[PDB]
RNA sequence: GCAAACCGCCUCUGCCCGC
RNA sequence: GUGGAAAGGCGGGCAGAGGCGGUUUGC
């Protein structure tokens, strides 16, 4: 299918790569900030009867990156059949282990294809240490916080699925307000910044009865494989309790999941992303 | 009882080959094996001695013939005396015989115990007391009949000593019978014990699944699936012990180590007093990851998923979904024990369940049923040392600081992590008991301390195969850990901050992380059960029991010499953290952790023939960083000496340029002749330069920032002259005299220069003096 | 609420060598970029830098700034450090591990103090976000060419130690910037209240003269500071132009300005569109 | 013995450091085959490095003092701190450096004649392809070979 | 406890190179042995911060160590102090003056935040501690060569010389020869002190106190063999200013300026000091 | 009639202390 | 309706001590 590709390009170090359901929260924090309560609304109602986005994922100078899907773990023997047994334990080794695909791997690995892994990814867990000093006598106490520093052309994007008019209205003008102030981490420490760019993607997908996610779903029914995600962050200082997502490369089938609403002790009430990104797969017997 | 005398049946017929080698009687040890129990049950010893010498009368098939001259001898000897039947006793003599085939799927000579790991070299024999004694398989040499005429000698003090019970003769026959071969030829590399506690594995998993004398007599019991491989594999382990905070100074982190392996002998031992077998059945427990022969009925299909109900729903009520047990069971029959034709069965009905263990972890949670279903809980906060979601009213104060609110799960590791040099193992009892620290799924663990009464109807009993002041109504269960610590001026485990400030040069932590390489294609070449249970325990007892004794300071002549800063102290300042499975994680002082990175892998170069390397990862970091970084760098400084030619060890981390050619891990055989060049002209002995350079490390510290130019750009030759106007002026053109030069064969050979792999004898030496 | 972004550009020239340390072949290594080597000057070592030199500020006028203010009120000159407790009477009310740090508690005491309210505070059951974002200075395309032509970047001074009597020398080195390095600084003030935004600008701008006269980072007292802002260019980003995109926000321009040319000397004569369109 | 010892790129580096009349033509001839590189500019590789270490073998055997060319080492030193960003034109200074390299050869005399001989011999034509010559590319070329005669002139125990 | 602002008094001039001046450091290829420091990017030779600052505390470390029974009526915290060094016992603070192991040295470090509070010497230069760490009140920038002098170096003209020296051996009569960069005599750079005005109760003695140590540095040496010729530094002064804390906030001229552009470092602390200090004590 | 023999570095130090 | 809000890798430290561009006789 033909989705959006909107690239961040960062202007400094990221804390973490982001997911599905805290670019949900950066966006309705933008439109509550720029258009008001009243487009909140419409813009929660506008992913329940449309479409929806995906986690964001990294790339290195138009080499895009997707994550691995969970189909090809029981597959794996039939995968490399054509592998002499001296390398073929290691192959599936470091490709059962691998997290990011390229876009043509990617496309293999829904078809159940031989594919390889890349060599390089774009970005390390470094750990930049801080201090705390005091005013009067510079006592130091140092702390430890890590950060997410890129490459020179690398970054990271998400895709969109959906129509244009919910995107040129709400999705487009979040993404300014959302590269001059941050998408998590200490953006008071120019953080989460970035530049932003909106592209094509094409995605060759099989038709099958079975799909991927490529977002943070929380499925309703049971889904097929998965990888659990057990996280909650906070919002304007309350605290949101720990929800048992599913990561992207999960298979599920005919699941759309579902945004759930939260209470928080707040004015409003507080939305957490629970809408899956489905592409298209083939699976082994089970 | 047929159900205890099946057990101790098979387990105790393959006794009288240790006679048979050392010549007591006339030979046929069919023959000597009958009259070895038969004369422990006249002088001290009960009178179902006199029954057990059947089994090891009755095998081989040169005495059971025209199924008449055994119901002569059995008929004066009386089952009427224990409450056995006629047909009942000689049921089980037909269930041990098929069981010694199933577990062999196979003379007169005197031949030792050749290794698992190379065929052609044997180790000799010696005793399973983890001191004094690496064996190393070295030249075949025929033991000796005085060799084992004093392996009976210790044998019969031990076997009257013990109560004739399944649980008690395990850990004498593993003391004693572990490197004596099971049947004398040509390259047999199973164990004897290995072979008796593989035996009485399938006999008792032959009675259980109801096949009698008919069933084995018309070869009913195989080709017919009638047993039941259960294999079970803890998934998270990483993720469960090492993500905590800044908080439990190696008190704590060594006690989660310690209360998983709790976890795994609950499920473990759960099975085995539930679906009726003996610990034999065990084939290995080995480091979350365990397999167990069981029978295949109804009844325990219809309990095993009972047991694996009861375990995830705990798991998941205590972890939130930090840890996950995936238990799978395959049906297999008699023929799938051996080796048919030429096609190995046995290595396929393992890739088989392998297969539905990769499945199901792929399926993390699913038999929960509220695993995706939210659920409205108010009030809720986090420990601050692990990081769980609990409801607050159930966090407490610690007993560090009053203040911090932890959860009462890491108020018990705590105290536990205190008492762990005052622990000689625990006690297994109910969860509603007093003195229990901490909670299994099954069952409540006690601590046995060094001076006390234990209570618990299973016993385990940490580092030791002898059941010391245990009740003669309790089961004994010995199991081993690698339990080396460093131990401060009091008793009690060394810290983060003590110990890296005894390290020889600068205050680092030395964190090292390393497993054995492509060991899961060398279970592959197993074609027996009783195969694969002793290649099982040899790589588990390297770990277990063969690393302490490393850290102690043996092994001087097979170990040799090392890249060492200092001398090898009588006291090292390390701390196991875990080791055990193939793999080990041990921090410690930095400048001891790098010696012990060349000093166990050597160890394990000669403990297996050469034909399994390590591969080891290397971090060093500071004391204030949390463990849940410094693992998460290590592991995958480990991955990346692992995607490699594979025998590498990581030592440092150093910059490279971005071409692809250059490698970050040294290889093994490579560093290790790159210190006996250059470490005896810069470096002397404990912390000292050499002469003529004392003072002079403005040479050597600047001779980094001359292979930095290389690190951007190998095109340039920039550090070639640079080089040899440094080492020019201060009269040193002797010292370090191949990093002058280019090398002209080495672009022809495509690798990298001499002033590549120089980086790691000198900035280990820079830092190990004050710095 | 939300009105516009005031952005704020220029240039960080490095009139003197420069250390921002990370102790980790010399022996004090300054921080660099962990895939190219490039040093740079942090976020969190600026706006701390900023903000350490304007609490002094305060604390030598909370009894002068007590009716533009509110807040000041509550607060002694001082520090917390002998009566060992957290927000008590004095001025640098919050310990965090060991030295204490003016943070105020509260949402609407935060909102009247002159320093919580730009840099942002803690509080229990408050959490007030700051409105300044100091994003990370790298080196300028001026001096990534001259990076990539051969030349280095840090240099390594070696200092010592003398005895007073018998005159032994004990030497260390440091690493630090060549000084002269041209680094590419930003901030970017975010207007919530369209009240007090003139006060927030000119704290922020009394904050880079005071950082002129100090040091940035490192020993600093032995010359490893020396920091002067030569800037670019002002913007304002207003509501209208998130919304819509069209390029229509108002532009100040100072392309050779001072920090001082800039707070008084063009205060007025410089934002009068911007408090034009409030 | 001595032309074997002298391969193409490096044969040794520390083999011709314990290393008279053997090199007194191999070097020399050589030192004529440096003479014959009249293209200063024509070997961006080792061969710099590989003619250097000949270069530099055949005059630490001789004298050749360092104090008497640091009028000259300082001589391309201060106008390599012109070639960056400070001049363009080096045309008024390498005459000046071949006026002082005419006044190196002519205030030595006594037995550093055969030394300042060669010293003669080897830079004055590649600075004759130099005078009409720019000064960013050709002239890193020439001092980058200029800093190996020195460098590897400590490393053969010369001073 | 209570560290507060009032200005920055920024004392500006010009360092004179009477004689030649060498501040040396280690080791380029072809060059003089024993070079004298360059700034790496215009390269050219400079005085730092700390050859400048440590030198002044040198100077006055054993001015307050002689005079341990006139300034301790005056200053608290020279009670804990008798004359001397703790180069005899190897413990860090007991009864003498200098009281740290640096690495091998004894130098004057007071080891608290209010015992530094009140020593003359480390309540301007500042100090470290366990638990307790008295920052410094005196910043000294490194001093770069004037801008007459730039041009200079753009003419042509030795910025540098090369002097050799013989260490002759006394019996044989033997020479033993090396060389020594040292910047030219006459030769102009340029300093920067900026004492901070944490108090306005004590910061008459501290100005003195600066002055004092700076009148010692033109009758000593700064740098290099001063006992062989390489020393003779002359302070030029150009501007004394004070930077109110008006001036930070507003951007104006507020700041005093006491104009002494052809005086002598002496004539500075001179009876007088009364006299061209008095607007600045009419601010506090 | 005027210069050449030798001498071009020697010996001390090299990160402490605190979170 | 953002695993968020707040947090300077910092305080103190002279590249310094010692040293006549010199003597020996002729080729
Ligand atoms: N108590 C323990 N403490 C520390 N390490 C342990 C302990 N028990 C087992 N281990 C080791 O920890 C390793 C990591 O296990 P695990 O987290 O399952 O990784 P993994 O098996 O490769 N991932 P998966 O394929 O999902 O099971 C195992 O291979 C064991 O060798
Ligand atoms: N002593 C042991 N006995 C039996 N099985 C073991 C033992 N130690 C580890 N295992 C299991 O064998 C497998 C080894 O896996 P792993 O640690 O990934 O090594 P590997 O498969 O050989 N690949 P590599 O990373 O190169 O070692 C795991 O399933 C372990 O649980
Ligand atoms: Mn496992
Ligand atoms: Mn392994
Ligand atoms: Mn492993
Ligand atoms: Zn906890
Ligand atoms: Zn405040
Ligand atoms: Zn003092």
């Amino acid at each position: 299918p033909k989705f959006i590709a909107v690239k961040l390009i960062p202007k400094g170090p990221f804390r973490d790569i982001p997911r599905a359901d805290t670019l949900f929260g950066a966006i309705g924090n933008a439109i509550s900030a720029i258009h008001g309560q009243s487009a909140v609304e419409e813009l929660v109602d506008a992913f329940v009867g449309g479409a929806r986005i995906s986690s964001a994922f990294p790339y290195s100078g138009d080499t895009y990156y997707l994550p691995k899907p969970l189909s090809v773990e029981p597959a794996l023997e039939g995968i490399l059949t054509g592998l002499d047994e001296e390398e073929r334990y290691t192959t599936a080794k470091r490709l059962r282990k691998a997290k990011y695909l390229d876009l043509k791997n990617f496309e293999l690995a829904l078809r159940l294809r031989p594919f390889t892994i890349p060599e390089e990814i774009p970005y390390a867990r470094v750990d930049v240490p801080r201090v705390v000093l005091d005013r009067v006598t510079q006592d130091s106490s140092i702390y430890f916080w890590e950060e997410i520093r890129f490459r020179e052309k690398s970054g990271v994007y998400f895709l969109y699925s959906g129509p244009r008019e919910v995107f040129d209205g709400y999705i487009a003008p979040a993404m300014r307000f959302l590269g001059d102030t941050g998408i998590g981490g200490k953006s008071t420490w120019g953080a989460g910044l970035f530049e932003v760019e909106f592209h094509e993607m094409k995605i060759d997908a099989p038709g099958s009865e079975y799909s991927v996610t490529l977002s943070n779903a929380l499925p309703t029914k049971t889904p097929v494989l998965w990888r659990l995600l057990r996280k909650g962050g906070w919002s304007f200082g309350r605290r949101k309790p720990r929800m048992t997502f599913i990561a992207e490369g999960s298979i599920v089938k005919n699941d759309p999941g579902g945004m759930e609403r939260l209470e928080l002790g707040l004015s409003h009430e507080v939305y957490v992303y629970g809408l899956t990104f489905p592409l298209g797969v083939e699976l082994p017997e089970g | 009882e047929i159900d205890e005398l099946t057990a101790l049946g098979g387990l105790l017929a393959n006794i009288g080959k240790p006679v048979q080698r050392a010549g007591l009687y006339s030979g046929d040890h069919s023959t000597q094996g009958a009259r070895f129990l038969r004369d422990l049950a006249e002088n001290t010893g009960r009178a179902e001695y006199e029954l057990l010498s059947l089994f090891s009368e009755f095998h081989h098939k040169g005495h059971m013939k025209n199924d008449e001259l055994m119901i002569r001898r059995i008929k004066e000897l009386s089952p009427e005396r224990f409450g056995l039947t006629m047909e009942d006793v000689l049921n089980a003599l037909w269930i041990v015989y098929e069981a010694d085939n199933l577990a062999s799927g196979e003379p007169q000579a005197s031949r030792p115990l050749y290794s698992v790991f190379n065929p052609g070299k044997a180790y000799p024999w010696a005793e399973l007391d983890f001191e004094k004694e690496l064996p190393v398989p070295g030249d075949v040499f025929s033991i000796r009949s005085q060799d084992y005429r004093e392996l009976v000698k210790r044998l019969w003090e031990e076997l009257s000593k013990a109560k004739l019970r399944s649980d008690r003769l395990l850990p004498v026959l593993e003391k004693y019978l572990t490197f004596v071969s099971s049947v004398t030829s040509e390259g047999n590399i199973i164990s004897l014990y290995d072979h008796m506690r593989m035996t009485s594995a399938i006999a008792l998993a032959m009675l259980r699944a109801g096949c009698t004398a008919e069933d084995v007599r018309s070869g009913r019991c195989r080709k017919e699936k009638r047993f039941l491989l259960i294999e079970g594999d803890f998934s998270g382990i990483q993720d469960f012990i090492y993500r905590v905070s800044g908080k439990g100074t190696l008190k704590y982190l060594r006690a989660r180590s310690a209360y998983l392996e709790l976890i795994g002998w609950d499920v473990v031992l759960e099975i085995l007093s539930r679906l009726g077998l003996t610990r034999a059945n065990v084939v290995f427990n080995a480091g979350g990851h365990f397999m167990i022969i069981a029978q295949n009925t109804p009844d325990a299909v219809k309990e095993l998923e009972e047991i694996r109900a009861k375990a995830v729903e705990w798991l998941y009520r205590e972890f939130e979904s930090d840890l996950y047990l995936a238990i799978e069971w395959e049906p297999v029959s008699g023929r799938e024990f051996g080796r048919e034709g030429g096609k190995n069965l046995f290595a396929e009905a393992r890739k088989r369940l392998k297969h539905k263990l990769t499945v199901r972890k792929l399926k993390r949670f699913g038999e929960i049923k509220g695993l995706f279903e939210h659920g409205h809980t108010e009030r809720l906060a986090e420990c601050p040392v692990c990081g769980r979601e609990l409801p607050e009213g159930k966090l407490e104060p610690s007993a560090s600081d009053p203040e911090t609110k932890v959860c009462p799960t890491c108020n018990r590791l705590v105290s536990l992590g205190g008492n762990l040099p005052k622990l000689l193992g625990f006690g297994r009892t109910a969860k509603n008991d007093a003195g229990v620290l901490v909670e299994g799924p099954f069952s409540g663990f006690v601590p046995y301390l060094q001076g006390g009464r234990p209570v618990g109807e299973q016993i385990l009993v940490k580092n030791t195969l002898n059941p010391g002041e245990i009740p003669e109504s309790a089961q004994f269960v010995p199991y081993f850990v690698a339990d080396y610590f460093k131990k401060d001026p009091k008793g009690g485990v060394a810290t983060f901050e003590e110990l890296s400030m005894a390290s020889t040069g600068t205050r680092r932590l030395g964190v090292m992380k390393g497993d054995v390489d492509r060991l899961g294609e060398f279970f592959s070449s197993m074609d027996s059960p009783s195969k694969l249970a002793t290649a099982s325990r040899f790589m588990d007892y390297f770990f277990k029991g063969y690393i302490g004794a490393i850290i102690e300071g043996k092994f001087g002549y097979i170990i040799g010499d090392v890249p060492s800063l200092r001398d090898w102290p009588e006291e090292p300042d390390i701390v196991v953290v875990y080791a055990g499975g193939d793999d080990f994680f041990i921090v410690g002082a930095w400048d001891q952790i790098f010696e012990l990175a060349f000093r166990v892998r050597r160890a394990f170069n000669a403990y297996t023939g050469g034909k399994l390397t390590l591969s080891v990862g290397l971090g060093y970091f500071d004391e204030r960083t949390p463990i849940y970084r410094m693992a998460d760098v290590v592991s995958e400084r480990l991955d990346t000496a692992k995607d490699e030619g594979r025998n590498r060890v990581f030592v440092v981390g150093r910059s490279r340029p971005l071409d692809g050619k250059h490698k970050l891990s040294y290889e093994w055989n490579h560093y290790e002749e790159l210190w006996r060049t250059y470490a005896p002209r810069i470096y002397a002995g404990n912390g000292r330069l050499k002469g003529k350079l004392e003072s002079k490390k403005g040479l050597l510290w600047k001779l980094l920032e001359i292979r930095e130019l290389y690190v951007r750009d190998p095109n340039d030759v920039r550090w070639a002259y640079l080089t040899a106007y440094l080492l020019g002026r201060h009269g040193l053109s002797d010292l370090f005299p191949e990093l002058v030069g280019i090398d002209t064969k080495a672009v022809e050979r495509k690798e990298p220069q001499p002033v590549y792999w120089v980086d790691g004898v000198l900035k280990i030496v820079l830092m190990a003096v004050r710095r | 609420r939300f009105y516009g972004k005031i952005v704020i550009k220029g240039k960080i020239k490095a009139v003197t060598g420069l250390h921002i340390g990370s102790q980790r072949g010399i022996d004090n290594p300054v921080i660099k970029d962990p895939h190219t080597g490039l040093p740079y000057i942090p976020g969190s070592s600026l706006k701390g830098r900023l903000r350490s030199l304007f609490e002094i500020l305060v604390n030598s006028r909370l009894g002068e700034w007590r009716e533009k203010y509110p807040s000041l009120a509550n607060y002694s000159p001082g520090s917390c450090r002998p009566d060992n407790q957290e927000n008590c009477g004095k001025f640098f009310n919050r310990k965090i591990n060991r030295g204490w740090i003016h943070v105020c508690p509260d949402y609407e005491t935060a909102l009247a103090c002159p320093v919580c309210r730009l840099f942002g505070a803690s509080g229990k059951e408050s959490n007030f976000p700051s409105r300044i974002i100091v994003r990370d200075a790298f080196l300028t395309k001026e001096w990534e060419e001259k990076w990539r032509a051969g030349e280095a970047i840090t240099e390594a001074k070696i200092e010592v130690g003398i005895d007073r009597v018998t005159s032994q020398a004990n030497p260390r080195t440091n690493e630090r910037v060549v000084a002269g390095a041209e680094f590419e600084f930003e901030i970017i003030y975010n207007v919530e209240n369209t009240t007090h935004w003139r006060d927030d600008i000119k704290n922020l701008l009394t904050a880079m003269a005071l950082l002129e006269d100090s040091y940035l980072g490192g020993s600093g007292s032995r010359g490893y500071g020396k920091v002067k802002f030569i800037f670019d260019s002002f913007e304002f980003r207003p509501l209208d132009y998130y919304r819509t995109g069209k390029d229509e926000d108002i532009v100040s321009i100072d392309a050779r300005e001072k920090s001082v040319s800039d707070i008084l000397s063009g205060f007025d004569s410089l934002f009068s569109e911007v408090e034009g369109k409030l | 013995v001595d032309a074997s010892r002298l391969f193409g790129e490096s044969p040794d580096v520390v083999g011709i450091k314990k290393m008279g009349k053997q090199w007194e033509a191999i070097q020399p001839y050589f030192d004529n085959v440096v003479r014959e590189a009249k293209n200063f500019l024509e070997w961006s590789p080792n061969k710099r490095l590989a003619n250097a270490v000949t270069v530099a073998a055949y005059l630490t055997s001789q004298g050749l003092k360092t104090n008497q060319v640091r009028k000259i080492l300082d001589m391309a030193r201060t106008t390599e701190l012109k070639v960056k960003r400070g001049e363009g034109d080096i045309k008024d200074d390498l005459v000046k450096m071949r006026y002082l390299l005419a006044y190196t050869v002519g205030k030595a005399t006594g037995q550093s004649k055969y030394s300042l001989d060669a010293f003669h011999r080897i830079l004055d034509p590649m600075l004759e392809v130099l005078m009409g010559s720019p000064k960013k590319e050709n002239f890193e070329k020439f001092y980058d070979f200029l800093q190996a005669v020195v460098a590897y002139h400590k490393f053969f125990g010369g001073g």
